[PDB]
C-alpha cells in the first residue's frame, strides 16, 4: 500500500493546512501543486511554500523606501493576513517579521506530525 | 490620521546590558494593535495586540535583553484594524543604553559634602576623560534624564547641575553618566550612587 500511503499523506498535511491556516480550497490545491514531493514531511519547505504563494510578508506593515508613514500593508485585506492576525497577534501577544515564520512552522510541523500519527495507526489497526 | 498614542517607558529611559524595557503604548482612540519603530528602520520592531475596552486600550512591548543596538528613539502607532491605515507617530521616546565605554564619571556635591540650609545645592558630574555630554538621573523619579554639555576645566570634562537653594525634594538617590559625541544613545557606566539626606533643614550625603 505504499502508493496509497504517500498520496494519503500527502492529502493529509494538505487538509490540516487548510484548516489551520482557514485557507480555501484553491490555495490548497496551490500547496499540493509544490508538495507532491517527498517534502510534505519538512514544516521548513512548507513554511517557505506558504509565505511566497500567499504573501505573508504583505501582511504586516511595512514603511516606504524613500520616507513615509507606516502603512497597513498590500494584502491586509486577503484572508490568509486576517488568518495570520487571528493565529499570531491576539490581546497581549506580539510578533515581528522574524517570528512569524517559526510560528507558522511550529504549527505546520504539528499538522505533519498528527497527520502521520493518525494515519499510520489507522491503518495498522 | 488619528490622534497618536502615548509612549512611555518603565523603569527608565536608561537601561543597562542584559536587561528588558518595558514600553508602553496606549490610547483613548479604539486601537486593537499598536507598532513599534525605531529611528527610521524601515522594520518594525514589533507589532503588538490589544483589545479596547471603551476605547482605552495598551500594549505593553517587550524589548529583549537589551545591547548597544537598542540605543535610540522610538515611536509607536496604533491601528483600529489589521487593514485599517496608522496614527500620527507618538511622540518620541530616547533609550540609553550605559556600560558602553571604560570611562568611568563620578558624581559630587559642588558646594561640600554637606550643605547649608540657605546655601544651594550644585551636583558636579565629572570625568577624566573627554565627554560631549552628562547626564544626571535620580532614583524613582524616572523620568528623561537632565543632559548638559560638558566643559574643559581644570584638565577635566565635568558639568555642574544647579538644583537650587537646599529643599526637601533634593533627597534621593543620584546616578550620572557620560555620553560621547557620535553615539548619544550610548553611555558610560553610571557613577557612583550619591544618596541626599535632609538633615536639621540641610542636606548631607549619605554612604
Ligand atoms: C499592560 O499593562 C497595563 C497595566 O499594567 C494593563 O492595563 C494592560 O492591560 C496591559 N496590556 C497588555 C497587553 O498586557
Ligand atoms: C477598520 O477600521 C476602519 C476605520 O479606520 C473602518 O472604516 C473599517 O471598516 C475597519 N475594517 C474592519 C474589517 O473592521
Ligand atoms: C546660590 O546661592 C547664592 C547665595 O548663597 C545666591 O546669591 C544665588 O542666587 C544662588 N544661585 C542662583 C542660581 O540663584
Amino acid at each position: 500500500g505504499e502508493a496509497a500511503r504517500i498520496p494519503a499523506a500527502i492529502d493529509a498535511v494538505i487538509e490540516g493546512i487548510k484548516s489551520k491556516f482557514s485557507i480555501d480550497t484553491l490555495g490548497g490545491e496551490a500547496l499540493k501543486s509544490v508538495i507532491d514531493g517527498t517534502n510534505y514531511y519538512d514544516a521548513s519547505y512548507i513554511t517557505t511554500a506558504i509565505y511566497n504563494k500567499f504573501q505573508v510578508s504583505s501582511c504586516l506593515p511595512s514603511v516606504p523606501f524613500l520616507g513615509g508613514p507606516p502603512v497597513p500593508g498590500a494584502g491586509a485585506n486577503k484572508p490568509i493576513c486576517s488568518a495570520v492576525d487571528k493565529l499570531y497577534l491576539g490581546s497581549g501577544n506580539f510578533l515581528d517579521k522574524s517570528s512569524l515564520p517559526g510560528s507558522i512552522q511550529k504549527d505546520v510541523a504539528k499538522i505533519v506530525a498528527g497527520a502521520e500519527q493518525a494515519a499510520k495507526a489507522k491503518a495498522a489497526m | 490620521v488619528s490622534k497618536k498614542p502615548s509612549l512611555s517607558v518603565q523603569p527608565g529611559p536608561i537601561v543597562a546590558p542584559e536587561e528588558t524595557l518595558t514600553l508602553q503604548c496606549g490610547s483613548d482612540a479604539g486601537y486593537n494593535r499598536f507598532v513599534l519603530y525605531k529611528d527610521g528602520e524601515r522594520d518594525f520592531l514589533q507589532l503588538a495586540g490589544a483589545q479596547p475596552q471603551a476605547g482605552l486600550s495598551q500594549a505593553n512591548f517587550t524589548l529583549g535583553p537589551v545591547s548597544r543596538s537598542y540605543g535610540g528613539q522610538y515611536r509607536c502607532y496604533g491601528a483600529h484594524n489589521l487593514s485599517s491605515e496608522w496614527s500620527a507617530p507618538s511622540d518620541p521616546l530616547d533609550i540609553l543604553i550605559a556600560g558602553q565605554f571604560y570611562d568611568r564619571v563620578s558624581l559630587s556635591v559642588q558646594p561640600g559634602p554637606t550643605v547649608a540650609s540657605g546655601e544651594n545645592v550644585t551636583l558636579l558630574c565629572q570625568s577624566q576623560g573627554w565627554m560631549q555630554t552628562f547626564l544626571l538621573t535620580k532614583e524613582g523619579a524616572a523620568d528623561d534624564p537632565w543632559r548638559l554639555r560638558s566643559t574643559y576645566q581644570s584638565q577635566k570634562y565635568q558639568a555642574e547641575f544647579p538644583m537650587g537653594p537646599v529643599t526637601s525634594a533634593h533627597a534621593g538617590t543620584y546616578r550620572c553618566y557620560g555620553s560621547q559625541s557620535s553615539k548619544p544613545y550610548l553611555l558610560t557606566h553610571p557613577s557612583d550612587p550619591l544618596e541626599l539626606v535632609v538633615s536639621g533643614g540641610g542636606g548631607l550625603e549619605v554612604l
